[PDB]
């Protein structure tokens, strides 16, 4: 968790971050890409 | 517009053949539709996510616009000549055909680059359920950090880079919310990349999940239409095809099925016994046709299949009857002059084909289980053919013993081997077989309820009944998946049967005092537990004596009820006890609200 | 690279694991060969005498391995290599690499 | 915008009521949204594809346009008078409804007119495998096509038009580069008009197929939100429903099953025999309930089901104990008075109902199988209805014998048929059973690791555990397909169990001495085997004694876990195991570049 | 473009660093990308369609129009600075975080109002089949209403809304078509909001259905791609997780399966008897061996599982022999010193642990059932371990008896309890099984025509052969499903498969006379019953000696035929059988026009 | 295999012609176009 500064917008061990799920916004990214031959073209 | 692009090879007039391809030095530009687009802008953009990690490790090589792989070229596009002239397309976006292999390839080195982070990620992250589905819960976030520190194997990759995943890992779990800089606290709303998508799969509590409901409905579409469970009592010929049988090798335990029970199966019911010989590999053995009626494979109505008599475990008593030992099991075709059930003695079996035997005779293929000798699990095995016994009006297949010397002994013992797991595998899908005879094609309404109880429990692998039953099993899964035919709901499958009650109970009173008013709160229950004892036992529908169900309207009624029940659902078919449903992912979330209490103390 | 025409395997052939799925029908063993005997503090002909099986199972019909053994002589090279008679070894630039070798019969049959 | 097109009936002012849906002779103008152009191109492109087989056999009637099918109308476009106002549409384009009809028709009759051809077409290109997947591999064309002169049956269609099938094959076979006009060679490059499509379906080296990875993770997603994955185990009531229950008859061979490892099975353990009578179709029988404890399905605790009782290949001993020969066995049910386990004298037993007999005495059911008759498969059947037992405390099932004439021969034989194989099939899905009660709810939670070894296996057809057991196998295939629980990956759901584990044994360490820094390695290869023991195994998790998997946490842990794992896999999740995958691939190439060469030589 | 969108938070100049995502008091702008917004709309349309069900019941809140939760804002959007600064967009049309939340929570809402109405409108919809397949068929209106006025259950909403849901319903049932107004007349047409998805699902007569025929191959193609069909038969060492073996626990028979049939299964073939002996729990017992060669589990080549040996319904004769009862039944390991089948005598068996008794002797067990006592079904029950038995060259699991005291009537029992079913449970997916050893990878084309009959039958669950049977059978139900491998149709399975026998036979006639011209007509017909045998029964490609299906070429040949076979079905696949079928929907309307008539009669 | 001429741009036993499968390319027409009611409208 060693600082960094500038890589990432973000510092993970930064001031006030805050793991904390929210029934409403379930995690995630994008698997099911279509690419199937009818239907990616 | 779609396809290549093509322009007017001979110049300003472009007719329908003053075009061609505009091929070249790249390859065919086709055109980019507005769609296809989106994929590919959706296979970069979940790509680009992984910025931070790319850096990091010095591999990549910056973010992939898809405006790289594109063009501005303007034609005609179409896919051939005559249709691309109604396309005319002015600076439209193309991707040449070597840019279709970059754009290609590039997304395929960089999904493996990330493929394999994003799988350290995750080991980590769901390495504490970053997912709840019902209210909220936190866990401070010292804690759990340096609680991870420690589970999180020494060759993860979100050890090395804590801050360079994180980031990555912030667009993809709305769990995560990283500390504002200027004001130091979280941000209530939390942005991850996948924003939208993300907002569109948490289990809303008034409909279990749209994701969800959405696809168990369009799932069960498919099949509906898939399969053909429309059309599943149809009255008249249906080619085999369209029931796509496959993956079908039905096993049995004959010498106890009754011939009447299954037409392919005829008896020796004969008076004494009926021992006959044949010069086996020299040695003359004699089969016997035991004491008892011996049910024997019938040859016509056998689909040319690959029948595997499987003879093991059930009893071998050669400890008494010694004449029994000495003689090698094995399967034998009987061709019979008289027709079987009607052949008294030997002199009427034609010949005797040991079709199948099993070297070594019986005291080497046994094994002591406890007094009672049992037999080594061996599989004898013939591959009957519809032509091989072409003209042959009666012809047996027979699973039996063929003993090297009859005596006294065996004169109550009657040798079949059928007691065992016989296997018939129709090797010629093509071909079907109902009631004794083989056909190309089936009539649906014919099967139902004209089996009896065991008439479908003693069908043959491949045959009508087994057809018309692996069918009514899709359409089964279909009503038993989407439709609610499990509830106090009425549902369109149980509704669409109580309205064939009525207009059936209602016309049997037409004529006659009419003293009975049809009932109805009595007759949506009787159509309810119809529609319901159908999803239960799919097969049922075949068995003569099963109330409603078998009636002629009835799932030829249920199906197109079904059928455009689901062509409806809506979305949201998941508020059907979405209240207790929801009530229970409460109490999942408030159970593992427990779990982030203790992650929050040990690992303070 | 394209896949299909170059394969990259890590780890060393000196142990039996390396050995599982790899196929070709030939393999050359030059520059090698000597030093995984001496890595594995083994015997040259000792050496060979499990690795020619292995590519034999490999599935190979052509080899070519950079063995060292004084099949000319068993004179040695005053700078470039010495011949350490008590021990079966080399010594190219006398210690800045030692590797044990064979002999031209014995290695032979 | 979307749905049908409006206009201000009422002129000018276009207000929420001074519109109307703008019909007419045509019918009604449905907006013809971006997306769904894109499906009436890509289908009619691919119609246009087999232009050159239209021409040539006269049919067909030039490429079909979707701008001939249109219009370019314009007005306010929504679903009602009211949300159209929101979607001023000026010149969008419109099919009206009877165009909707030809765009349709036409697109089927051209479909049926090119699904015959392009069957032609596939019998002679797949039948030269046109696809390989590592490297390349040719075939020179002078021997293929001389070959399939030879292989092709003389009524394809590849005969009869070669270059006019060619030339449309060459837009699907990317294999086939025609030789270029003015250079007489190749391309290097192939140009099919599927040209992104086909590019985007190679198995791409670096991760498997994305195609194929793409859907195993989509297809995953549908279950885990569909069926209710979950909330597998919640801990609080949940209608049947919830569970989907179809297609779920269960069969046994009770007479087996101990009265406590199954509630829905007492037995009569009382010291001597309890011979009762009762007059069934005039002639009176004696209901045996013989030497040992003879188990009987109960009748509370038994869903209203279709209980088929099958006795056969059963042994049927009428040879010793005359006695057992001439009773009719049967399937009947006996009302006690004090309840069982408590019944001792015939005294005790309120009455005896036949619910199901068998037509023909103990000697013409059997059939000689070596010595020990066995019984011809028949299956006798009552159809117990929950309220048909209302009041009757005690009622128990039983397919015993029906003895003619007791007699000292049968005083140790017990005719209990239950040795026979009972197939219960829950009639009314609704309701469900469990610890020997009806049920209209599940609590999940409960159900696990509360059934022993075979208080699994001896479960009822349709009660808690068999749904919480047919709800943990989907759960079950998500894992063992998606995710990657079958390799030394630490896979997010042999993770998800990991940090259970770990927040477990930590403060089981809490408090004492702490002698022991928990593990890790230990416990990373603990939970693997636990998430693994349950891909696995699904049921274990039902039975109590099973090492994590049965603790609380886990499952509940475990799917929401697996849960967010399949909502992040990316795309090329096919990584994994992509070398030997993708070195295997090149095996197969290099044996079929090895098949063409003989084509290449035979057919010179 | 896509993602949230950037602004230059330096000013003017945006340098891919100065983008800053847009955020603010609304959340973050997310971009809405043309196609999310067809679902965003799709989704609202299909409830404003309920706006006549939402004024009636004083619900609701006026039509919901996607253009009241997005905006007009512009800037650069992307998904990281970086890439967002090539998607310079103005104008776009974003929607904020704390909207892309109303709208969910708002289509939820919604959602679960219509839900519910929605489903009273079909149980009474679908309460009359208002889809027919095949030309039409009416039913007078006034009849038909005042029919359902009858048969819908007093708390449907239909009755309380007639013409409030009849005005929702018009749209969604292209059935009932209004009366028109100033014509009084209905309008042939039908036009229902779903104008063109319902024009496309009629079963068009051409060919069977497009939203079938196109799914049933879309779902073929997952498949292909996914499990790994392609590759089945491919030659090189594969990763056990590259078959995704789950809920994989096979069960059998033992005691009877032949050593040589299934490596996992040694036997003490000796002469005598074997007693040995063992202090269990303080009393002393003697392992029997007895006078057959007693099969015992080996435990080398047994992947740690889950081993649950069930002894129940099978015989247990402690009434002839005294000397079996007393004896607790148990399953009981045995490390011999000398390699099985080559242990001779008592002092050659090192030690032999009970590791899994049955308290309670073998007279508590027993139940009679007709003389001969049976076993109350009970399951003892290891849990073997891959390195317990490290270094032990011989070890064997073996189910046996404990007697208490050896006599001379148990001299030729034999008290193996391995007759009864075990289930041995792979608790360890990671590592395979094959001819004895284990593994970590499979060799496909290795396992095909290398077992035997039973050398099948008899694998061990989860071992190369039922991996590769796993495997066959996916392969089989994308031929079963997708192609026609089940018609005279000559497809492109057993068209593939064709190819290979040509040019095989092709080769083996070059040099020597070349006599026979290879046939052809005999050789399709000879590979289609080949493809076909193995749609059939997928297993077979695995037992030496099945007719072309085992030689080297084909499945390798196969599957990458049905590959690019499914790659090009078109859509109207559905032609094949299109005409039976047609006219047997044409059945069905023909005897659903018959219902109508009665609706139409009965209820004037 | 008769020499066509005009009938569609590429003979078939023309000129320099070529079977050859590339890894690359999986040769694919249209076969999963999307038509279910909520996806096609
Ligand atoms: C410094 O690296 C100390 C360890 C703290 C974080 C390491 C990885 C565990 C937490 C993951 C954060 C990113 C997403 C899980
Ligand atoms: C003239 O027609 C001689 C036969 C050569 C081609 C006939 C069909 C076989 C080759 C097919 C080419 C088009 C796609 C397979």
């Amino acid at each position: 968790g060693n600082v960094q500064t500038s890589v990432n917008t973000y510092n993970i061990t930064g001031d006030g971050n805050s793991f904390t799920p929210t029934s409403d916004m379930t995690s995630t990214a994008a698997p099911a890409i279509d690419l199937k031959p009818g239907v990616l073209n | 517009p779609t396809g290549k692009l093509w322009r007017p090879v001979g110049t300003s007039v472009a007719t329908i053949d003053s075009l061609a391809i505009v091929s070249d030095r790249f390859g065919q530009y086709s055109f980019v539709n507005e769609g296809m687009r989106e994929t590919f802008s959706k296979a970069l953009f979940d790509i680009n996510m992984w910025q931070p990690l790319f850096q990091a490790t010095k591999t990549g090589c910056g973010p992939i616009v898809l405006s790289s792989f594109t063009t501005t070229t303007s034609g005609y596009v179409g896919a051939t000549a005559g249709d691309a002239l109604d396309n005319p397309v002015t600076n439209g976006v193309f991707i040449s055909t070597v840019q279709i292999m970059n754009l290609q390839r590039t997304i395929a080195a960089r999904m493996r680059d990330v493929a394999l982070w994003q799988k350290h990620l995750d080991t980590a992250m769901t390495m504490l359920t970053p997912d709840i589905s019902a209210g909220s819960a936190s866990c401070n976030w010292k804690s759990l950090l340096a609680f991870a520190k420690d589970i999180l194997p020494l060759d993860n990759l979100c050890l090395t880079y804590p801050n360079e995943f994180y980031n990555v890992a912030i667009h993809r779990y709305p769990a995560l919310k990283p500390g504002n800089p200027d004001t130091k606290l979280p941000d209530a709303q939390a942005h991850p990349l996948g924003e939208v998508a993300g907002a569109f799969n948490a289990a809303t509590s008034e409909v279990g999940s749209l994701v969800g409901s959405s696809s168990t409905l369009s799932q069960a579409i498919s099949t509906m239409a898939g399969k053909d469970l429309d059309l599943i009592e149809a009255d008249t010929p249906l080619p085999v095809s369209v029931f796509t049988p496959s993956l079908a090798p039905r096993s049995y335990r004959p010498a106890f099925i009754k011939p009447e029970d299954a037409k392919w199966i005829a008896e020796f019911n004969n008076s004494s016994l009926i021992r006959k010989t044949l010069t086996y590999s020299g040695a003359t053995y004699t089969v016997q046709l035991g004491p008892g009626p011996t049910r024997v494979i019938d040859m016509n109505a056998m689909i040319d299949s690959v029948l595997t008599l499987d003879v093991s475990g059930t009893i071998l008593p050669y400890d008494t009857n010694p004449d029994l030992s000495t003689s090698v099991p094995a399967f034998v075709l009987i061709q019979t002059s008289v027709p079987i059930q009607q052949v008294t003695t030997a002199a009427n079996i034609t010949a005797i084909t040991v079709v199948s035997a099993a070297g070594a005779s019986a005291i080497n293929l046994a094994i002591n289980v406890r007094g009672q000798p049992r037999f080594n699990m061996l599989h004898l095995q013939a591959t009957f053919e519809r032509e091989t016994i072409t003209g042959i009006p009666y012809i047996y297949g027979l699973g039996t013993f063929l003993i090297p010397s009859p005596t006294s002994s065996s004169n109550f013992s009657n040798p079949t081997l059928m007691d065992g797991l016989l296997t018939v595998t129709p090797v010629l899908l093509r071909e079907t077989t109902y009631k004794g005879e083989v056909v190309d094609a089936i009539v649906p309404a014919t099967v139902m309820a004209n089996q009896t109880s065991e008439e479908v429990a003693s069908a043959l692998a491949n045959d009508a009944i087994v057809l018309v039953s692996n069918h009514l099993n899709k359409l089964a899964n279909v009503v038993g998946d989407a439709i609610p035919v499990a509830s106090r709901t009425d549902d369109s499958a149980t509704s669409a049967i109580v309205s064939r009650l009525a207009v059936q109970h209602k016309l049997s009173q037409v004529g006659q005092a009419s003293p009975t008013p049809p009932d109805y709160p009595l007759l949506w229950r009787r159509a309810k537990r119809a529609a319901s004892m159908f999803v239960s036992n799919p097969s049922l529908a075949l068995q003569v004596g099963i109330p409603v169900l078998t009636q002629s309207g009835m799932l030829s009624a249920l199906t197109s009820g079904v059928g455009t029940a689901l062509r409806t659902g809506s979305l949201g078919k998941g508020v059907t006890d979405a209240s207790e449903k929801l009530r229970a992912r409460q109490s999942l979330t408030v159970a593992k609200q427990a779990f982030f209490d203790q992650i929050g103390s040990l690992w303070p | 690279f394209d896949p299909a025409l170059t394969a990259y395997v890590q780890g060393d052939y000196s142990t039996a694991a390396f050995w599982n799925g790899i196929r070709c029908d030939s393999a050359t063993a030059i520059f090698t060969i000597g030093a995984a005997a001496a890595a594995a503090g083994t015997d040259l002909i000792a050496f060979v005498q499990q690795l020619i099986p292995r590519i034999v199972a490999a599935g190979g019909t052509r080899m070519w391995l950079q063995l060292n053994t004084p099949l000319y002589e068993v004179s040695s090279l005053p700078d470039l290599i010495e011949i350490d008679l008590r021990d079966h070894v080399y010594r190219f630039n006398g210690g800045e690499r030692v590797e044990p070798y064979a002999d031209p019969v014995p290695l032979q049959q």
